[PDB]
């Protein structure tokens, strides 16, 4: 009956063995943001860039790499609430299908997709990514990038985000560090139509003093007790 | 809204 609108971040992936950006270091995999993360370091060494996501690309699918408790409890959620269910997330990984979730909106996009230079088309990419590669869109073909969202680019969806924003009855924030925008600032939107704010983390983001509830700890236990005692709550 | 940013 309650709308609940979940917003997840890297914090929630981070047991199931999927690393990004750190706080001490502020380096994802040992590369800087700038270089991996921007359309200015891709159009300086497109090889390097293409590279990187071929090698997080494939991490992904190795048989290591699964959904953890918190993944499958945001599954159960969304059985038990039905379409009053949104799961928002900043990932870029498919953890969340592989859980069992559906309508996912990646507003950073998908590792898992790539994008066509000029035409914007999304295709389904699994393997690498290689300069022999153009699409088939075009009648005039074009160079593949990831379908990722980087720094100084337009977020996914956000038209639906902010309009589930407004009309959540319940928003809850999963392993976020608040300290990427716009994203960050969605628990704010929520609040001033009323939402009840709830935060659940591995480290406490930096915008955790404005949640209304919070509770921390590893994602596999405190997102799964929370589900678990809200689903109790509504009978 | 606004565009993917840091800080
Ligand atoms: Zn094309």
């Amino acid at each position: 009956k309650p709308r609940v609108l979940v917003l997840t971040g890297a914090g929630i992936s981070a047991e199931s063995g999927i690393r990004t950006f750190r706080a001490a270091d502020g380096l994802w995999e040992e590369h800087r943001v700038e270089d991996v993360a921007t359309p200015e370091g891709f159009d300086r060494d497109p090889e390097l860039v293409q590279a990187f996501y071929n090698a997080r690309r494939r991490q992904l699918q190795q048989p290591e790499i699964q959904p953890n408790a918190a993944h499958l409890a945001l599954a159960k959620l969304q059985d038990a609430l039905g379409d009053r269910f949104l799961l928002v997330t900043q990932n870029i990984d498919n953890l969340h299908e592989r859980a069992g979730n559906t309508n996912v909106i990646h507003m950073h996009g998908e590792l898992l997709k790539v994008r066509c230079s000029q035409s914007g088309q999304v295709l389904d990419w699994t393997g690498d990514v290689t300069p022999e590669d153009k699409c088939h869109c075009c009648q005039f073909p074009a160079p593949l990038r990831p379908h990722v969202v980087w720094f100084g680019e337009m977020p996914l969806g956000m038209d639906e985000i902010y309009m589930a924003l407004s009309m959540a009855d319940i928003f809850i924030a999963i392993g976020t560090s608040g300290h990427v925008y716009p994203a960050a600032g969605f628990v704010h939107e929520a609040k001033l139509h009323g939402a009840h704010t709830v935060e659940l983390n591995l480290e406490p983001s930096q915008v955790g003093n404005e949640f209304a509830e919070k509770y921390y700890g590893p994602a596999s236990q405190v997102v799964p007790e929370f589900v678990e005692k809200l689903l109790k709550g509504l009978k | 809204g606004g565009a993917k940013r840091h800080r």
